[PDB]
């Protein structure tokens, strides 16, 4: 009926982590290659490459992520990076616009540019649908931060080797999220399952994106537009 | 093999 102290340390260090690695001013967006309206590809690669760096910064501040082997950390990041970027982008996704909004009109990304960044509606139809789903949950930032850490800490990812230890961590995070909803979220009494439902949605979007990324990365005139981080993280090594 | 990632993970 009440969160323990360690349960609320986990919450506190996770909210601090997110506040350090997400910037609501989006002022750093002016250092990317500008968007042109595959004319959107260079600005998207830059956007995603920057975001991957945030996710790594966030991951390093999750209690005990750092204590995994460097290999397990890489395996988790390589499989879960795109899911975490889809997750955190909810903070810039607007329901009135049905777009993401990270600046003036130039950092407003709409979906009609989908084919301009080398993707199809087969990815952006479910993604947008996911994004309004997640927005309707109207999450406290505690819950939003908790889902990213749980998403990152999935033992069922390709490459993981110590899927006991990281399942324990993921368990400790769900006990917090389960309890947070019970104690702190009014009308939070089926929100956990809905949230876990969103995790499985991600694995489906992940897949679609990984299939479409393969088509890009295999045409060198397109893969030359990506950054080295993107190529290493979404690569297959 | 993941030169950048290792670097970023300190
Ligand atoms: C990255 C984030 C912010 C939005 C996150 C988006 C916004 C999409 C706009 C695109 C709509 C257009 C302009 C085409 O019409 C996003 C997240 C996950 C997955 C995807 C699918 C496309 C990704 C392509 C990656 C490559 C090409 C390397 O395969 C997009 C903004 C802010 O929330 C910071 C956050 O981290």
């Amino acid at each position: 009926h009440m969160l323990s102290d360690e349960q609320m340390q986990i919450i506190n260090s996770l909210v601090e982590a997110h506040h350090k690695t997400y910037d609501d001013s989006y002022s750093d967006f002016v250092r990317f290659r500008p968007p042109v309206r595959l004319s959107m590809l260079p600005h998207l690669a830059d956007l995603v490459s920057y975001s991957i760096q945030k996710v790594i910064g966030f991951a390093k501040m999750i209690p005990g992520f750092r204590d995994l082997t460097a290999e397990d950390q890489i395996a988790l990041l390589k499989s879960s990076a795109i899911e975490i970027i889809m997750l955190r982008s909810n903070q810039s996704f607007s329901l009135e616009d049905m777009s993401w909004s990270c600046g003036g009109p130039d950092f407003k990304y709409c979906i009609n540019d989908v084919t301009k960044a080398g993707h199809t509606l087969e990815l952006l139809e479910p993604l947008v649908k996911f994004q309004v789903g997640l927005k309707k949950l109207k999450l406290h930032e505690e819950e939003h931060v908790l889902l990213m850490a749980i998403c990152l800490l999935s033992p069922d990812r390709p490459g993981v080797q110590d899927h006991v230890r990281i399942e324990a961590l993921q368990d400790r995070l769900c006990d917090v999220l389960q309890a947070y909803i019970r104690i702190q979220h009014p009308g939070g009494r089926l929100l956990y399952a809905k949230m876990i439902q969103k995790l499985a949605d991600l694995r489906s979007l992940n897949e679609e994106h990984s299939k479409q990324y393969r088509s890009l990365s295999f045409q060198p005139e397109h893969s030359m537009q990506l950054t080295p981080l993107v190529l290493e993280v979404f690569g297959s090594e | 093999r993941h030169k950048i990632l290792h670097r970023l993970l300190q």
